[PDB]
């Protein structure tokens, strides 16, 4: 979690962009469910799947780029449990920030727009999707960093 | 007054698949090292120096023979590294997002304990970077990077220190400074240091050598 | 009977940013090489050998000074490599999806011309892999990989051949075979060969040397 | 195009999997448009975008893994135009195979199913989506391999 947070800090641009993407799509789902309460539910499901695929793509690329730092850590003696916790916590923190900002601003916009078009804002309608997309992305992040525990520490021995 | 060994490698061999055939990367190597010794592994390229170093560092298991770190019996290889070994890699292998001080502190972190900032700063001062604890990696010269690498290897108070040609990318003056620093902390901290080099301008800083030839090792005093 | 040079490097220098400071990776190097010569660049690690090789191969531009491949005037660096230079890399650098023969043929492809399979097979036979044109990279031993690397460097009939410590991962016997092969094709194909090595067991196969010290080059006959 | 086709051959598994994915989604769009002829058009557009994102993800990962082969080629003297043509032709061939198999099997299934549910199969209804998803993926592949021309040949000089 040390290196994960430091990575977030040092590369704030890419992480802020992906957090904006995931928060925007979570806000999209928030408003879509708020207006829902067949076609609507299908759209919601496919957009959940879109968010999951975006997370998987970004995280596989990020891990593949982190390979040598992970190799150095393994060589020094970092455990599989440690590296996995670091990768998954990085992913979970970013996805939490995303879903939280998206859901908050979406609930605000729904309270502001409930007058022109029938809007139903509840607390489930905002939390269920928030934690839902969070767990979507976390399952996907596990899928992505599946081979963080795989890297050969002798990579560190090279040039 | 005969100390126990820190590291004992008895008739260790590394056999690799080389295409359809096999290559014997290391052939029945026997070395033994005690506290406060700098032993230099020397020999032409391709004679198994880095392989001897990688089995001495529990980065690879030998296919036959034994590598024993007295005081790590019962630990698997990763924990043996994490609890007893320091790695002065050939490349500085610093993590870009971390500050110089954080290069040291993270080895406290993965070791399970609350990072000790004062010890980190003391060790950066010790390798000649007093006060540069906050510098980012892009701000450190190759010499300074290597000095940070050494301080990181010291952070965990290891008993064994493995230096893999850590002056390969440095000029004569910096190479002399870095090997002097290695010998000085080897003596100060009573480390058993295995150092691979190809530059004879460095052998003077060794107490003894392991001559490598075709994966065969010979322990020499001269 | 005084041939024109194939390569002329006059007072070339490479200055790099080293953190907040700078490092002079190469300092006013002057070398000149003619057809049929094997010139060995020697010197302790970190004295600029690979930098001299990389400017001689148009992989880097010098920050001051000149590198001239007589017969490539008017070409940019990439085309100079593509049309006149062969690269015996330190790592064999073979492409995994390609067969041994295809390692040679693809250099015909990117050169714009229809690949010549018979020439490919003749050159694989020439470096001692007669009939192994179909082997995949996983089936070639490190020695055989290096031999393929050499044949690939020969495929384009280059005038300049740069070998970067191509025996670093090989034992004594294979190292001797590989350096003998390098000298033999240097003489046969009238290449100007620049070879970087650190193993003195190889200097006997050179016509002359460039001693490197701290980025300074000196052309020596002994 | 040499190395691209040889890569397809040598790693037939991954390329066959991604071609199956893209062909399946093209067939999905084929059937969706055939049944169409607001909600339906929105679904079609978002699924086009899904196919584009899948292509972008896979191709960035593939290129990032090819980095050292590309570096060796650059060192030997391969031009930017050459490397770019190779990468884009690899992508285009895979996407053509995908869209073609998907559209063909979808037109077959539509001719077989036109009796139970109103199915409208034309030639535009199958070609427009085919070339459409093809160009979707090709724009995305350009986005992906944007930095194939970037790799530093001195990477080949290392260990």
């Amino acid at each position: 979690m040390f290196l994960g947070i430091r990575d977030i800090r040092a590369a704030a641009g890419r992480f802020a962009l992906i957090a904006s993407v995931v928060g925007l799509i979570t806000l999209l789902i928030v408003m879509l469910t708020g207006l829902t309460q067949s076609s609507l539910l299908s759209m919601q499901a496919f957009l959940y799947i879109i968010s999951a695929l975006v997370t998987v793509a970004f995280l596989t690329v990020w891990t593949l780029q982190r390979t040598r730092d992970i190799a150095v850590l393994a060589a020094l003696g970092a455990s599989k449990r440690y590296l996995l916790i670091d990768a998954l916590g990085q992913a979970a923190i970013i996805l939490a920030a995303g879903v939280a900002l998206g859901a908050g601003i979406g609930a605000l916009l729904g309270w502001l727009i409930a007058g022109s078009v029938p809007f139903s804002l509840g607390w489930v309608s905002v939390l269920g999707p928030a934690l839902g997309i969070w767990l979507l992305g976390l399952i996907g992040a596990t899928i992505a960093v599946r081979n963080v525990t795989k890297v050969d520490p002798q990579i560190a021995l090279g040039a | 007054m005969s100390a126990a060994p820190v590291l004992s490698i008895t008739n260790a061999s590394v056999v690799y698949p080389d295409g359809i055939s096999t290559v014997t990367a290391l052939d029945s190597a026997n070395v033994e090292i005690f506290p406060g010794e700098l032993v230099a592994i020397v020999g032409e390229s391709g004679s198994g120096k880095s392989t001897l170093l990688s089995i001495a560092g529990f980065l690879q298991e030998p296919t036959s023979g034994t590598v024993t770190l007295h005081g790590a019996e019962g630990l698997d290889a990763t924990s043996t590294r994490r609890e007893h070994i320091g790695f002065v890699f050939q490349q500085p292998n610093l993590l870009g997002s971390l500050t110089a001080r954080e290069q040291l502190l993270i080895t406290d972190h993965l070791r399970g304990i609350k990072p000790r900032k004062d010890r980190a700063d003391e060790l950066l001062a010790r390798v000649g970077l007093k006060g540069l604890g906050g510098r980012r990696v892009a701000q450190l010269s190759g010499g300074q990077r290597q000095r940070v690498n050494i301080a990181r290897a010291l952070m965990g108070n290891p008993q064994l220190l493995l230096a893999d040609e850590p002056t390969s990318a440095l000029d004569a003056r910096l190479s002399k400074e870095i090997v002097e620093l290695l010998r000085d902390v080897t003596k100060e901290f009573a480390l058993a240091t295995l150092m691979v080099t190809h530059d004879r301008s460095q052998l003077a800083y060794a107490d003894r050598f392991v001559e490598m030839a075709d994966g065969k090792a010979l322990q020499t005093a001269k």
